[PDB]
């Protein structure tokens, strides 16, 4: 009775516990009541239950700090009852952990015990782990003695001892401040879908020892360095309990011939008499590259004893092999084969949300002052793995440091816990750390659900419809599309002048379906027809399967047609290296994958025939100018976040814009900024844009898009009937 | 009790705080 | 395997390949068989090395000392029989090979219902509907897709019965139903290993399923099916078979179906070169590829090597104009050598396809290449009648859908004009299905709006083009 599945938290808070409402009425809990969790070895937890709308109805959301203190893990399932007779406490003894306080001295209670007992009513139980962050320090401390017994809540009038030497943390206790699922910012659906391979096998062995069906046996996780692949493979490792053996190329290939192939046959084996366990192989392309590029004795038989080592865990039950490589064909075929490494995983690199979770992540442990904006860092950082954001908190804080230490003076062997705790890291500081970092994986793909809306784009009311019906009916009522043997269009090209939206259609539908849109330029094309190197584009492809659900769009499919001549062209017709090669994988690929491919020309009329056909962008949507009701919405959606003073009339301006496209409608608005701006700066040697602004701007912007343009458009629009 | 009512309204701002 | 043999030193890999044959000596009969060939002998041109040499050379002899090794069959496992030392196919040695290939739609539900054997399967999964789902697996991968979707079933129970001892209860896991929903997450969590192989297997196109044409049907069936239902009246008559087929006239009008009805009646295996892959050789001077595929159609006899948009290089030298060069281009050219040195012994049946034969290589149309040629014109009357309930033959059409009218009505239509009527108005259908759940059938009224919308493709001026053509062949 009462027993509840432990499920991961998103309150930090270590005195709390998300349990879903229905659960309170079960148990007669009021919002707020205090509970205890029954754990293993006749343990148990105090705290307090809070509701969210998040929470499932049958798991018990809890941090890694109660799991431990309920020696428990992600998985196993403990018992809450209630217990309203919780009385506060007159004295609590505090002590820290010998394995998380060095090198830094101080007022203990001052610095850490104070802020996190004050005023806070947290339930205390005798024997508690909890951790207090502050100072750039994460230091952990363990309840040894109260007055009440067993556990009471801290009153504001509480009385926190701190004597005595610190204690030695037990062998069966793991530090606070080891890698878990709480350490990973961004790729959480990545994340999520390992944690279904491996936590199954590794933390019930005994199902799948007494069934048919086999467990995965080798992961292979890929992505640029910097982006959690190991990070994830110890956290798994780590919140699962499984035994961790670390490999990598350069600890393998720097043994001598005969050395190197032994200690990979060790690691096996060490795993095996360590089972359950996770054999993690990083800088697999440095052990195992692919055969064609390497002759030499010892890089071949390395693959082989891999190969063999790999096919030997059909008898190592209970040991799985993640490995981590930059690309998936940077290594020997065979490992990928049926087997081994037969499942894969692309970590990537992270999106704006997922960097400003690395970001917060990162500074747990740091002071910031109140100008500090990470979600401003987050959306600068473009570029930049986790392990570059990393660095950059890092620069950050040492720049913050300099400040103060250049200061105070103060030389001694251990650092004051005060003149850290004290210590805030300013926006000025991260703005200097971004100007000294460098990303990493700055020209790496980048694949993100786009932050376009809806209401971003002003006008094309019946096109967002339209895209709506092509792009999600297919997969959210496929027993109607079956039902009358329709087959859903495998995508759409758009057409019409420049500047009109259709590189926010694409977008916007992207971000409605939750789905992963993929930006290909028109020079990504001219680059691979100008250097012969179409064959890229099956990389393209391929990155969009990997990435599904996703809208895969190319724009300017036109690029190469004028780059050939466009109005008159060359000696050849309209197929070139690049489009065939588009047209080939468009036809290999299923609608199964959930990838939409959207097109984009600003010149339908030398667009390949051959991608209209059906099975490939056989829908064709024509984006107009924008009418009179369609401009005003385009001027209220570009000034959205701009300061529009109220004078500014813009339904005035749009009758006047009335050949102008919405790109022509930017640039008055940027314009009109750019003045108010000027006359701004101006006043320091203004607080909006007034009507004069729009008015100046009104003097230079004209419409890009002539009526000989909109009549090309028209034509084709009438051929197409 | 009392002493839960008070940790409650506790709880509940921190959340509010780290959810804000 | 491969990596056994590989991973050991200098003086042992040859050893231990050695004592493998002993072995099978001594138990004899026995078989050896031998995965990733490729891995132990490769192509001499690929490797250097002293090991890589010394063990092509051992195998060599070994397998030539099955002269007195009695009753003892090696058998070896490659990915293309090109990728090893010739040496080893030569008389003698590995001289036997047989194409696995890739399983087919049938063959896709034979491998999922053996894989199945111990699962208790819902009454809602639908095995068929997942082979038919399945392209470009093989049967490694609808193994792993069982599996996937055997432990997206256990996990929803096993997470709600909470039951955790060293044994598994025999009554838990014989009352756990897998269920289509399963399957369809497994599908979507499955990645084919054979995604971009070629595909050769028994079209499902009956002949059924192509309106009109009935004298073309005919005609195929002497052209294909005589040659080797009735040989001794060739021989007698001193006639020549034919070779292979061109087919000409306006797009959609059913060329690619009669290359695929014809091979689903013969039980032959169908091989499909498209547009992209002639012009794909030819963009990047691989026209060396053709001699591959005419190949593979000697591997998958009997067989129909169908060569669809002939005209696709053509066209992209410049088509009605087209560049300083003539007809002749490099792939064309490699089909044609092929083409010469192929016999009809080998029950490989060549046909093309063009929609403009004005600028096809007449090479192509020479004797002993595509010497025939069969004009598919737009349909009419009563072939669009016909081909209106054929590309229907699926579909829930209401009662009130007059298709003869409508065939009336496309007079200047092509097949493939018809289709999209047909999936126009079952998108009208669908559209309006779903709003009417935030319908049954598809409805007159569903037919009349996509006749708002549907053209002919073909326009006179390039009828005329097609009939000049034919004449000109009488
Ligand atoms: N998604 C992420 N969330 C949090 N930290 C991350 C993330 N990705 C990378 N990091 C950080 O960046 C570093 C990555 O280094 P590591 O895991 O060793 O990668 P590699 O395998 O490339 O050596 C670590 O300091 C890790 O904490
Ligand atoms: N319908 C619209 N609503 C809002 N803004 C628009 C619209 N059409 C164009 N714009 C503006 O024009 C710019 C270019 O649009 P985009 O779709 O990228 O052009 P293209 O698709 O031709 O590359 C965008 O930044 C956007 O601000
Ligand atoms: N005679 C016909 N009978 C039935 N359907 C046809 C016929 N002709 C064309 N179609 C329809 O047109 C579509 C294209 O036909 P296909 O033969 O593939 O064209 P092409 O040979 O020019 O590539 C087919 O999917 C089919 O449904």
């Amino acid at each position: 009775p009462n027993r509840l599945i432990v499920d991961e938290a998103i309150n930090e808070d270590n005195s709390v516990v998300s349990l879903s409402q229905p659960k309170m009425d079960e148990l007669q809990l009021f919002r707020g009541d205090t509970v205890l969790l029954k754990g293993k070895k006749r343990r148990e937890a105090v705290c307090i239950v809070l509701s969210d709308d998040t929470c499932s109805d049958e798991k018990i959301r809890m941090n890694r700090v109660v799991r431990n203190n309920l020696r428990v893990r992600l998985g196993d399932v403990i018992s809450i009852q209630p217990c309203p007779d919780v009385k506060y406490g007159k004295r609590i003894h505090v002590l820290p952990i010998d394995d998380t306080v060095e090198g830094i001295t101080g007022n203990l209670f001052e610095v850490y015990l104070k802020p996190y007992f004050l005023e806070a009513y947290r339930p205390i139980r005798k024997g508690d782990i909890f951790l207090v962050r502050g100072g750039m320090r994460a230091v952990e401390f363990k309840v040894v003695e109260t007055d009440p017994s067993p556990y009471c809540i801290v009153a504001p009038d509480t009385v926190i001892h701190c004597e005595g030497e610190p204690i030695k943390r037990e062998d069966e206790e793991e530090s606070l401040n080891e890698v878990g699922y709480d350490d990973i910012g961004g790729c959480r659906k990545q994340l999520a879908q390992i944690k279904e391979m491996v936590e199954l096998p590794l933390r019930h062995p005994a199902l799948f020892k007494a069934i048919g069906v086999k467990p995965p046996r080798g992961i292979l996780l890929y992505g640029p360095p910097g982006t959690g692949k190991t990070l994830i493979a110890r956290a798994v490792a780590n919140e699962t309990g499984a035994f961790f053996f670390l490999i990598n190329g350069p600890e393998i290939m720097s043994k001598l011939a005969g050395e190197s192939e032994s200690n990979l046959r060790k690691a096996f084996e060490e795993a095996e008499k360590n089972a359950p366990a996770i054999i993690f192989i990083d800088e697999l392309d440095a052990i195992a590259p692919k055969r064609e590029k390497t002759h030499g004795e010892v890089e071949r038989r390395i693959v082989s004893q891999l190969l063999t080592l790999m096919d030997g865990l059909k008898q190592r039950a209970h040991v799985i092999v993640m490995a981590a490589t930059n690309r998936p064909n940077s290594i020997d075929p065979a490992l990928r084969r049926f087997g081994r490494f037969d499942r894969e995983v692309d970590i990537g690199i992270p999106d704006a949300t997922g960097r400003l979770e690395i970001l917060q992540i990162h500074t747990k442990n740091m002071k910031l002052a109140d100008d500090v904006d990470l979600e401003q860092v987050a959306n600068e950082t473009h570029g930049h793995v986790g392990a570059d954001l990393a660095a950059l908190c890092s620069e950050a804080a040492l720049q913050a440091i300099r400040k103060k230490m250049d200061l105070i003076d103060l030389e001694d062997e251990t650092i004051d816990a005060e003149v850290m705790n004290s210590l805030a890291v300013t926006m000025d500081d991260f703005r200097w750390a971004l100007s000294q970092s460098n990303p990493s994986a700055l020209r790496e793909t980048v694949v993100e659900v786009p932050q376009v809306t809806w209401e971003d784009i002003g006008g094309l009311e019946d096109v967002k419809r339209e895209l709506q019906e092509l792009v999600q009916y297919p997969v959210e009522h496929p027993d109607k599309f079956l039902k009358f043997g329709m087959t859903p269009s495998k995508g759409v090209l758009f057409y019409g002048p420049p500047g009109c939206g259709k590189t926010l259609l694409a977008k916007a539908i992207a971000n409605e379906c939750q789905a992963n849109f993929i930006s290909i330029k028109g020079p990504e094309l001219l680059t691979m027809w100008f250097g012969e190197s179409e064959a890229n584009v099956r990389e393209i492809f391929d990155k969009a399967r990997q990435a599904a659900p996703c809208v895969l769009f190319f724009d300017e499919l036109d690029s190469i047609a004028k780059a050939r001549g466009g109005n008159i062209g060359d000696g050849g017709g309209a197929a070139d290296r690049v489009i065939n090669q588009i047209l080939t994988e468009m036809d290999g690929m299923s609608t199964k994958k959930n990838v939409f491919i959207i097109g984009a020309t600003n010149r339908p009329d030398i667009i390949d025939p051959a991608i209209l056909r059906p099975g490939r962008l056989d829908q064709l949507i024509y984006i107009p100018l924008p009418d009179e009701k369609s401009r005003v919405a385009i001027l209220k959606a570009n000034l959205r976040k701009s300061p529009v003073a109220k004078d500014v009339d813009l339904e005035f301006l749009a009758k006047m814009t009335n050949g102008f496209s919405g790109a022509d409608l930017t640039e008055i608005c940027q314009r009109a900024c750019k003045l108010a701006i000027r006359e701004s700066i101006e006043s320091e040697i203004v607080p909006e844009i007034r009507r004069d602004h729009f008015e100046e701007a009104m003097r230079f912007a004209r419409r890009s898009v002539s009526d000989n343009d909109i009549r090309k458009y028209e034509m084709f629009a009438q051929t197409l009937q | 009790t009392n002493e839960a009512q008070m940790a409650a309204a506790a709880a509940l701002a921190r959340l509010e705080q780290k959810q804000s």
